[PDB]
């Protein structure tokens, strides 16, 4: 049922935070990185994925 | 007066829109860079109020779009437009849609900006696995999805103020293998993330400008639906 | 002249961003992570060091 | 009402103070967790107005400090306190300074909080390179600098509201070698970063709580000087 539906399904079941990822979640992070508030951050890859990236083996 | 150019918007279902919505929440003027092939269809949907609800900022505010310009990240300058695209129905009634032209276009109409967002990707062969992706497809993916960031910076840095900031979107596929994310997208995202570091050095030392990239999770956007796997 | 003076001097000469790192610089980022504005970020190590960590070989 | 507990503040020259200052910019109540050895010196100075300037938040705002409590990150509960420190000239007259005691203390006076900052580190043998650190000094570094975070989480998770956020400070010496960062501090930061991930899993799944760690650059704090190398 399409690649994206698998990823979203997997992300909502195995990520540390089991919540729906909204485009505005990335939006608020973008907004912060674009402001002077983050003057000391540069050349970084910030993960905004409910933490899925830290998992290795899934629970179920 | 913060001005932010968001390159890579064709609708309200992607991240670019989520980014614009959150920015205007903080009163920053937004300029959209729309890919020519879907520019008129976008303006049409915009004019008939199809995005009206999508523009209501939680706090009862209305999202203020300064301007919407046709923009194609695969063309650095005017003399880069080939006759095939030069005659295409979608690009005919449009002009000044190259990275350099829109940079000048924006500078001329609104002056210097201090925020830039790269939120676009393109891979003709995303449906084929890396092994069967062709050289033409692979390079097309890097050109449109990776190099486009470098060209944006090179040309836009001239119309940006010191201490400006730039971001782009990437996917973890560049670091760990995700079957289905083919056609060189993974390669392009890997180049994007590395280029971000290198560009951070140059833009940081020469202009005091920052650049970072966000590795987002899955979002059922229009382009996402495309990836059939 | 102590380790910290070497660390600071080296950071202000080779970091992508040449500028003094203030305790408030980390403070503003810590503020973002502690707020709901970062609801989708967790289990991450965010670098606030003017980008120093991304360098390998110093310039001169 | 946002309430943040900052563990690890003995002066205004550290990161804890910079974090506190910035938080008060957003109007969050700050609760200080001061190490007993420097508690009296801190209070004495605070009261004698030796930090009045340091508490000025640009927009005239006066940093609002809700409470100041003695806190020792090496003791989980009251029966973990050995007699020697129990009767130490600096601790003898204080009470409820263990991790579990400050959680209950904060809970009984202010109720549930929603922000926790781990801003402390400690290594007796920091002056010795990793190769020549003793098992005792090494374990002491991991106990104070790393475990303290896990223990803070275990006890504070019951006084924290859902969607609360936790952060700690780390240093790049955990990933790359910096000679001079001894005593097992590099080891402690490696563990801390790793534990931040494992905890993000347990706290996220069970309590809807987030936890991240900030890898900061060099700051000439009081402790930074202890690194005689
Ligand atoms: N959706 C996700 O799950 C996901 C996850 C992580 C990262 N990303 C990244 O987010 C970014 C935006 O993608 P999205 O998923 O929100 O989808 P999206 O479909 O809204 O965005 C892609 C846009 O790029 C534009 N485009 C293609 N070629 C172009 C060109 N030559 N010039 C200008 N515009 C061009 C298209 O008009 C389209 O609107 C991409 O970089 C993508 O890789 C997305
Ligand atoms: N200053 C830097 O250059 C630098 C760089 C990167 C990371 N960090 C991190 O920042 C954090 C704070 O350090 P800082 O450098 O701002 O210095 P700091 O001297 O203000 O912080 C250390 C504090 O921890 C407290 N402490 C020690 N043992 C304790 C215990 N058992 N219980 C409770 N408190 C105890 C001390 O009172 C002291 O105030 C540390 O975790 C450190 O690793 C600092
Ligand atoms: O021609 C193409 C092919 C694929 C694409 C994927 C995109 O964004 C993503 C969508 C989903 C995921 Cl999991 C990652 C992405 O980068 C964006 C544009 C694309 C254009
Ligand atoms: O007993 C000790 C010994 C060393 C310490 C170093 C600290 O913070 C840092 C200072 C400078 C740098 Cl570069 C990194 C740090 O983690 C903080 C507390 C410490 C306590």
């Amino acid at each position: 049922y399409t690649f994206i539906d698998y990823a979203i399904e997997y992300s909502e079941k195995y990520a540390p935070l089991r919540q729906k990822l909204l485009s505005t979640d990335i939006g608020s992070v973008a907004s912060f990185l674009l402001s002077r508030e983050s003057r000391a951050i540069t050349g970084q890859t910030i993960y905004v994925d409910n933490g899925l990236n830290i998992m290795f083996l899934p629970d179920d | 007066e913060d001005i932010c150019f968001i390159a890579g918007i064709g609708d309200t279902n992607g991240y670019g829109w989520g980014i614009a919505k959150e920015l205007s929440k903080r009163n920053v003027k937004i300029i959209f860079g729309i890919w020519p092939p879907v520019y008129n269809i976008f303006m049409k949907n915009y004019k008939n109020g199809k995005f009206d609800n999508d523009m209501i900022i939680d706090k009862d505010k209305k999202m203020n779009i300064l301007d919407m310009l046709p923009f194609d990240a695969s063309f650095d300058t005017a003399n880069d437009i080939d006759e095939e695209t030069k005659n295409n129905k979608r690009y005919n009634m449009l002009q000044n849609y190259t990275i350099e032209d829109v940079a000048n276009l924006i500078h001329q109409k609104y002056g210097k900006i201090n925020m830039l967002v790269h939120s676009l990707a393109n891979a003709k062969e995303v449906q084929k696995d890396l092994l069967n992706t062709s050289r033409k497809g692979y390079l097309d993916a890097l050109s449109k999805s990776s190099y486009s960031l470098i060209s944006l910076c090179k040309y836009f840095v001239n119309i940006m103020k010191p201490q400006s900031s730039i971001i782009s979107l990437t996917y973890h596929a560049s670091q760990k293998v995700v079957p289905g994310y083919g056609g060189g997208m993974s390669s392009a995202k890997a180049a994007l993330e590395s280029d971000t570091r290198v560009l951070a050095y140059h833009l940081g030392r020469n202009y005091n400008i920052r650049i970072n990239t966000i590795s987002a999770g899955p979002l059922k956007s229009r382009a996402a639906t495309a990836i059939n796997k």
